[PDB]
RNA sequence: AGUAGAAACAAGGGCCUUUU
């Protein structure tokens, strides 16, 4: 492929492709008609096929693959030799035995057409032979020896498929005599319009092609214009040792207040344990009902803090109520109809039916967006991050799959490390977070699939196992079920993506909530639990959901894999440079700075802070937003500078404030980004004590 | 080692076994000899020795 | 059957319509493909939250329905829902069908007969588990690698072919009623597609799935990778799992799959021609292309010509470079200076003249090439990547790992940028003797100074000195070359740059068509050359296994056992079509005039005298006996023809059939000197020569009209002959006409007449008297 | 090929009711099994089946007249129960080339009285100790083996 | 599980290409080049799958 | 109510669109 010439030399000989590429050159024509030319030459070649007279003497003469002045030469030669008479136009081939020039054609249309022409413009001078590519012969005089004829169309069927299967078989490749002026039909519209879109100084597509092809190159006019624009610029060059980087400056106002759905250091469980039979949603939530503490709870009228207590009441009461008729389901109420904004759709006005009296009648003004607004740092992050890096009491709370064979001693590298790291994170408590929320979310989106438009009741639980005490006292540890809560969902008619479904929470607490942070839920005193007594609250709230987050949350072991890569990396990085195991070693024995205590760095090995990779990777999941993206997209250009100071690269930059602007703009009312954003200009701020480029 | 005979999975444990066309077997017909081709097999067999 | 009677009610009922009618009669066929794109048009952005929700539901599927009630497949077995009537929008025939259902049908349900068949069709992959199982692992490490990045393969593939040469062979094997015209591809390789064809017939299959498999199973995947240590197929595929960046799993894998040993026969035998053709003065190059076209080998099992293989390989070999050059054969840039690999990155020039005094005064030009220009360099575990100004090397960059290998590199490199004063004056070592022309054959200096340098350390020593030495400077201690090859030293070379780590090859999926001149020197559209027959070694022995070197120079028997092998190739190509010949003799039963035939007559004078007239009963028994009935082996009588000349007489025959020379054939049973298989029924083989018998009957052995073929011809088309299949086509009559359908849409007119000519000749020696 | 056009061929038009011979040695039979023939072969005498894939005889159709057949470079292994009730009237029988491991396969074989001749070669029971004399005991009525009778009596042609 | 066959090599169902012997080639370097002469062995072209 | 963003949802059509 590629050209024209390659395809040709696929089903034909080089020699003709060379020849009849000499011959556009000679007369200079578009290099696509290659081919046609090529099979004339030949098809005459096969003609002459080495043929003898009866003086043991060639019979024929190729006159077509001569040059043109050459082969006129030649022609009169054997007119005059022969005693015959001149011809007006050149021919193909000369017999001897007849004495009498011989032309060939060749078509692609099953017609006469081609051949009336010839004969209208040669009479019966010569002998006319014009052949079909589909089996047909039209001449003038008796027909060729039977060989010539089986070897040529034999050659003509091979080459049309060969030309079909490329598309080439159409007049363009083959046309005829009339046809060979192929051009784009440029009617008058599209000339009208290039005529229009030229550049200012010329007015007509023909002025500019006349300048374009015949442009010349002026350095010296380049150069000044260079010099000139590069004058009347000013760019700023700043490098960053000398104009260092502020600190960011954080917006005014409330604490960011819990976001995620669920409680994680808050939520309190019932547990009980776990019968293979009985393993549905629908089932445990009767199983842990009939025991008698689901229904012992009894909130009161008087809340805490919060709003529409009346609802919520109500609205546990249906469902202790549901739950004891065995059916999962709520009828369509005044409360319920208020907490799933059922009814609270907007009604459409078409404009037809519309009028100035009605629009002065009710305001519909285009509607105001109320952007978010502001929050401050939160105080409470640390807490719940400090909380998720400790044990959980049990293991075994996200689900993962068996472990297949090993032959080599890489798979068994795999194995060990990859057993040893999942066992250190399946204790956590981010462990349980990450698959009640996998479970519940599974839950929801089946039962979105299957029961829209219908009041559902679907609980937050997960499963795990008690941890494994050595083979005294009782062995073969047993599995446990978790509840943390109940959940809620309304009338999930996810037609299109994006969509969104309310639902509703409840959860068992007791820790009394604070106004900053649980700032939307509204809480209830229930009453008493043991563990001895200690009193009971209920942390009640309203949110929504969609397929996409459904679908994410449900595939929340990524986490795993980042932080698996992450140390896997480090440690056969480390091993590599000496050229031995070293992965147990770097595991417990390198330290990683992990935060600051009494104005003092704290460190952990590894195998200790992996944990706080994977709590990251997890509120990346949960938190996940467009602030959150621009943030961590924004952040890049100050860990490189930061990098250029440790190394003594004299780094520089245009416009950094523009950089700090663009960073603080994406930070509102997310915990994320404000906590990870006054911990990078902790970190600057700590860095400054052994690096340039930040100022205080 | 050559061999007209296929094997069987319990004797022939330690040997590889394959299908090398077909062979001729000679046998007399009278006052003359004639030939009557039959397959062939290929036993492959890895060992040790000592002196 | 009754089937055809309802697709024919079908096609009458959507004639019936208008617009059908109307698509149906318009155009040609080839619309069909563009019609089924307009149709079954639907796509999803996330198939994965898709496929969760969509298969939460209670029926999530669809499924035929016929199948279902033929499969006697219930609604439910221990109350588990199945199926459920209904229609799909858009296929209208099928019906919506549980998960539980599919597990129904394995665990339970229609049992068949054998699936064996399946190994074949997913060959490669059991090849690729077999490889696997066959290795020996060995220990794991951890240490840096040095991972160059290059163009390689990952399927290791047996007989690489090319695209039109593949959708062809779908054809033969699976669908022969929708065959085209015969290839020839097709008809040279028979056996292949005999081979391919004995294995999926008269099975049940769905044949799409067969067909994109076999295109795998003839696909070497060619990427782009980083890569460590030897190249080979066999462990490009499962790289992933022998080392990183930072670790190795050892294992060795050296003797599976074959392959580089084909690639150095293949390069042999393309140095050995070359040199043969060279060894001419004035028509090497068509001495090359005859050498070539008479010349074979074989691959595994079957036999191949030399020029298909050679159209299909990538080794950029001097050698293999000439001969596809000599066929018009397209190929990549890049060049070949010695034994040295070489690619150009950038830059251009043009050639400019100068000249050198030998010894005293003795000028002698050479040429060197005018402006800057970038190239990447490929020795023996050595890599480069340097710049030549103007007659000289300005700068250069290496990445090896070995002293000597990195010296010859440089050394091969200045000469190739002719820097030096050595260009600007030749030591007195080198006479006018050692300059060139062997026997009138030319040398530029270049070579010249090439196997100077191989001849001795010393000029290489000295070639090294030529080039600058200063003090190591501080810091660049590193970043240095000795005179030994030494990554550091006190004093160090000019302008070079050392560094561990090799360096990128560069890539490029461009192709060009080159030429060559009459001394065996290709050039590329300006006056570089890129390769010759002064960059490959000298010379050397081997003895060729599984070839054929049907041709007269390159031969090494005598004048007996080559008049045998012509007369069985005169009496051969008796085998074609038209009266007078043994196929129509055969028809007509005609089973004496084979004796009196004059090849007979011209290798009887071969026959053992004594004993001729009895083996000539033999013959003409057998012949008799296979020709009365219709039950015959073409490649017996071939074979006994040759002793029916004679007269019978009376003795005993003890077997075997003596000629003059002491070499005898058995009737039956295959030999040294006539051997043949059921498996390659076209091939003929006598004292290791291999002959190509035509196509024109079919006896016991051969297979599905495939070997008809090279009997008939296309002619002028006549509505009078009558319409046939493909398999009554045997019982024509030679000479006669008969109209057929051909592929698709399509019927032609055919005759049962050959012609053995071809074009090359009839085209090659037509344009030779032109250019008088 | 296929034992169905290769018998259609060697019927040039021929009803399947007066031929008295009939051979597809060369040919492929789908899983072993006999394919294009019944009952319409009355006055068939000789057949020749041989390299042809296959490995069992039940599909066979009756044949009385039948007094000759040939079955070798197959891989025929058990059914020697049908050749009694389908043919009763052979004579001459050749298995040379299958798989026979031991005599209890050939039992059956006694039932028909009017065999004379049998061909058995290359087998796995040929490689026994007293295997002539065994079967010779087993078969009576027979006396050719293999072209060999009893005290190595070479048979004539034919 | 059975006791498999043990000895180096085979005695019953063994097999033997012959030839004529010759006291000017009585060594096996010579023996097995004459028997390799004829080709037979070139015949022997065991198939991939055993 | 709520979600999230710099606009959209908070069903839409004429009855339809359950097991770690």
């Amino acid at each position: 492929s590629k050209t024209f010439a390659e395809i040709a030399e696929a089903f034909l000989e080089p020699e003709a492709v060379r020849i009849a590429k000499e011959a556009v050159e000679e007369y200079g024509d578009h290099e696509r008609k290659i081919i046609q030319i090529g099979i004339h030459f030949q098809v005459c070649c096969m003609f002459c096929d080495e043929y003898l007279s009866t003086n043991g003497s060639d019979r024929f003469v190729l006159i077509e693959g001569r040059k043109r002045g050459t082969a006129v030469s030649l022609q009169n030669e054997l007119c005059k030799s022969y005693d015959l008479e001149p011809l007006p136009f050149l021919c193909d081939i000369f017999d001897r035995e007849e004495k009498q020039f011989v032309e060939i054609g060749i078509t692609r249309k099953a017609d006469d057409s081609y051949f009336q022409s010839k004969f209208g413009k040669l009479g019966n001078s010569c002998k006319i032979f014009v052949f079909s590519y589909d089996g047909r012969l039209d001449k003038n005089c008796e027909g060729p020896m039977e060989e010539q004829k089986l070897r040529i169309f034999s050659f003509l069927a091979t080459a049309a498929d060969f030309l079909r299967k490329e598309n080439m078989f159409n007049e363009i490749f083959l046309p005829d005599n009339e046809e060979t002026i192929i051009e784009m039909k440029k009617g008058k519209t599209f000339l009208e319009l290039r005529d229009e879109s030229v550049p200012l100084p010329f007015q007509t597509y023909e002025q500019m092609k006349d300048y374009c092809e015949k442009f010349k190159g002026n350095p010296r006019e380049l150069a000044s214009k260079v010099s000139q624009m590069q004058s009347n610029i000013k760019l700023p060059i700043k490098h960053y040792e000398q104009n260092k980087f502020r600190q960011i400056r954080l917006p005014k106002g409330p604490m960011a207040p819990y976001t995620h759905k669920f409680l994680m250091e808050e939520a309190w469980m019932f547990t009980k344990i776990s019968d293979p039979e009985r393993s549905r949603a629908g089932e445990i939530l009767i199983d842990f009902f009939k025991k008698g503490n689901l229904s012992a709870i009894r909130p009161k009228d008087k809340p805490l803090q919060g709003k529409y207590p009346i609802h919520y009441k109500n609205l546990w009461n249906q469902i202790k109520a549901a739950i004891a008729d065995r059916t999962m389901v709520i009828n369509e109420n005044d409360h319920s109809e208020f907490l799933g904004g059922i009814g609270r759709a907007s009604k459409k006005i078409p404009e037809i039916s519309l009028t100035q009296d009605v629009i002065t009648t009710e305001g519909l003004k285009q509607s105001e967006n109320k952007l978010p607004e502001p929050r401050s740092f939160p105080r409470w992050f640390n807490a719940e991050w400090m909380w998720a890096i400790k044990d959980s009491d049990l293991t075994g709370w996200v689900p993962m799959a068996e472990y297949p064979p090993a032959d080599n001693e890489l798979e068994d590298y795999a194995e060990h490390l990859n057993k040893t790291m999942e066992g250190v994170l399946q204790g956590t408590n981010c462990a349980r977070e990450m698959g009640k929320c996998i479970l519940t979310v599974g839950a929801l989106m089946t039962e979105c699939r299957l029961f829209p438009g219908k009041i559902k009741v679907v609980p937050i639980y997960a499963r795990s196992k008690e941890r494994k005490s050595m083979q005294e006292g009782l062995p073969v540890p047993s599995e446990m079920d978790c509840l943390f809560g109940i959940c809620v969902k309304s009338k999930s008619h996810l037609n299109k993506d994006d969509g969104m479904y309310t639902i509703i929470t409840f959860e068992f607490s007791i820790r009394e909530p604070n106004l900053e942070k649980h700032q939307k839920y509204t809480v209830f005193e229930a009453g008493h639990t043991t563990v001895r007594e200690v009193p009971l609250y209920l942390y009640c709230r309203t949110t929504a959901l969609s397929k996409i987050k459904n679908d994410w949350l449900s595939k929340a072991r990524r986490c795993f894999i980042t932080t698996m890569d992450t140390v896997e990396t480090i440690c056969l990085r480390e091993s590599a440079k000496a050229e031995e195991n070293l992965v147990e070693k770097t595991l417990n024995e390198k330290q990683m700075w992990i935060g600051k205590k009494n104005g003092e760095l704290i460190a952990q090995p590894l195998r200790e802070a992996l944990r706080v990779q994977l709590v990251q990777q997890f509120y990346f999941c949960i938190y996940n937003d467009s602030q959150l993206e621009g943030f961590c997209n924004e952040q890049k250009k100050i860990l490189m500078a930061l990098e250029g100071d440790k190394k003594n690269k004299s780094s520089f930059g245009f416009n950094p404030e523009g950089l700090l602007e663009k960073i603080e703009e994406c930070l509102i009312n997310n915990p994320m980004c404000l906590f990870m954003a006054q911990r990078l200009n902790e970190l600057v701020i700590e860095a400054s004590k052994r690096g340039a480029k930040f100022f205080k | 080692e050559f061999s007209i005979r296929e094997p069987n999975l319990e004797k022939h444990q330690k040997y590889t076994v394959f299908e090398a066309g077909h062979t001729t077997v000679r046998m007399k017909k009278g006052e003359s000899v004639i030939g009557r081709e039959v397959p062939l097999y290929l036993y492959c067999r890895t060992t040790a020795l000592s002196k | 059957m009754s089937l055809l009677l309802t697709i024919a009610k079908e096609y009458k009922r959507l004639c019936q319509d208008a617009k059908a009618a109307q698509m149906m009669t318009v155009g040609t066929v080839s619309n069909y493909t563009t019609f089924k794109k307009w149709t079954t048009s639907r796509k999803e952005k996330n198939p994965s939250l898709r496929m969760r929700w969509a298969m939460s539901s209670k029926f999530p599927i669809i499924a035929n329905k016929r199948m279902l009630e033929e499969a006697q497949i219930p609604k439910e077995h221990n109350n588990v829902a199945l199926w459920e009537d209904t229609e799909d929008v858009s296929k209208r025939d099928h019906v919506l069908a549980s998960a539980s259902c599919i597990n129904y049908w394995n665990f339970c349900g229609p049992c068949v007969n054998n699936s064996e068949v399946i190994k074949e069709v997913y060959k490669s992959r059991f090849g690729r588990l077999e490889r696997r199982k066959e290795i020996m692992w060995k220990e794991l490490r951890f240490t840096l690698v040095d991972r160059q990045r290059r163009r390689v393969d990952t399927q290791p593939v047996e007989q690489r072919l090319r695209t039109g040469e593949i959708k062809d062979l779908q054809m033969w094997t699976l669908f022969e009623d929708e065959a085209p015209l015969a290839s020839k591809f097709i008809l040279d390789n028979y056996g292949l597609v005999k081979e391919m064809r004995s294995k999926f017939a008269n099975k049940p299959l769905n044949k799409e799935v067969v067909a994109h498999m076999l295109e795998k199973q003839f696909n070497p995947e060619s990427r782009f990778l980083p890569v460590f240590g030897a190249i080979r197929p066999e462990r490009m595929e499962l790289i992933h799992a022998l080392g990183g960046e930072t670790w190795i799993q050892e294992a060795n894998t050296a003797g599976i799959s074959n392959v580089d040993q084909r690639k150095n026969d293949i390069r042999a035998v393309c140095r050995k021609v070359c040199l043969a053709a060279n060894a001419s003065i004035m028509n090497a190059k068509s001495k090359l292309v005859e050498y070539i076209k008479s010349t074979s080998m074989r691959i595994g099992e079957t036999e191949r010509k030399l020029e298909e293989l050679i159209l299909e390989t990538d080794d950029v070999s001097p050698e293999v470079t000439l001969c596809k050059s000599a066929l018009g054969g397209q190929l990549g840039k890049t060049l070949s200076f010695g034994p040295m690999l070489l690619k150009k990155i950038s830059g251009s020039g043009v050639k400019v003249k100068d000249t050198v005094y030998i010894q005293g005064v003795r000028a002698v030009q050479f040429e060197y090439w005018s402006e800057q220009e970038e190239f990447y360099g490929e020795y023996k575990s050595a890599t480069a990547l340097f710049s030549r100004k103007e007659r000289s090397l300005e700068w250069i960059t290496i990445g090896g790992g070995i002293n000597e290998d990195r010296k010859r590199l440089l050394a091969m490199c200045m000469i190739f940028c002719r820097d030096g004063d050595y260009f600007k004056d030749a030591p007195a070592t080198i006479t006018m003797a050692d300059l060139s022309t062997k026997l009138g054959r030319e040398i530029p200096y270049q070579y010249v100074m090439m196997n100077w340098i191989q001849k001795s350390e010393d000029n290489l020593e000295a070639l090294l000195y030529s080039r600058g030495i200063v003090e190591t400077n501080p810091g660049k201690m590193g970043s240095s070359m000795g005179i030994d090859g030494s990554k550091r030293a006190i004093k160090s070379l000019r302008a070079v740059t050392i560094q561990s780590g090799k360096i990128d090859m560069p890539e490029s999926k461009e192709k060009i068509h080159l030429e060559l001149s009459d001394n065996l020197e290709a050039f590329d559209s300006s006056g570089r050359i890129v390769a010759t027959i002064l960059d490959l070694p000298s010379d050397k022995k081997v003895t060729f296994q599984d070839v054929s070197f049907q041709h007269p120079d390159l031969a090494v028997l005598r004048d007996e056992k080559t008049a045998i092998t012509k007369g069985y190739e005169a009496l051969i190509k008796r085998l074609g079509t038209g009266d007078n010949d043994i196929p129509s003799l055969i028809a007509k039963k005609d089973y004496l005039s084979l004796y009196n035939l004059p090849e007979v007559k011209l290798m009887a004078p071969l026959i053992r005298p004594n004993r001729k007239g009895v083996y000539s009963r033999v013959a003409r028994k057998l012949v008799s006996t296979q020709v009365t009935t219709g039950h015959y082996s073409l490649h017996e009588l071939i074979k006994v023809l040759p002793f029916t000349y004679f007269a019978p007489k009376q003795g005993m025959f003890e077997g075997r059939l003596f000629f003059s020379n002491d070499s005898f054939v058995e009737p039956g049973v295959n030999n040294n000197v006539f051997s043949w298989s059921k498996a390659d029924s076209s091939k003929i083989y006598c004292h290791g020569i291999a002959i190509r018998v035509p196509l024109v009957v079919g006896d016991e052995h051969m297979d599905t009209s495939l070997a008809l073929l090279e009997g008939f011809s296309v002619c002028e088309n006549d509505p009078r002959a009558p319409m046939v299949t493909r398999q009554d086509l045997i019982d024509v009559g030679f000479g006669q006409k008969v109209r057929l359908f051909v592929g698709q849409g399509s019927v032609r007119t055919f005759k049962r007449t050959a012609s053995q000519r071809a074009a090359s000749s009839d085209v090659n020696k037509n344009v030779k008297k032109i250019k008088m | 090929m296929d034992m169905k056009k290769r018998i259609h061929l060697e019927l040039r038009n021929r009803t399947p009711s007066d031929v008295k011979e009939l051979v597809l040695d060369n040919c492929r039979s789908y899983e072993g099994k006999i394919e294009g023939l019944t009952d319409e072969f009355e006055e068939l005498e000789f057949l020749s089946t041989i390299n042809v894939g296959l490995a069992s005889v039940a599909n066979l159709p009756k044949l009385n007249k039948l007094k000759k057949l040939e079955l070798s470079d197959n891989r025929v292994s058990g059914g020697l129960e049908v050749l009694a009730e389908k043919c009763p009237n052979l004579t001459h029988l050749n298995l040379s080339g299958n798989k026979i491991k031991d005599l209890g396969t050939i039992e059956p074989l006694k039932k028909l009285e009017n065999l004379k001749s049998l061909d058995l070669f290359n087998c796995e029971v040929t490689n026994l100790n007293d295997y002539r004399e065994n079967v010779f005991k087993l078969l009576p009525q027979l006396t050719y083996l293999d072209g060999y009778d009893r005290d190595d009596k070479e048979a004539p042609d034919s």
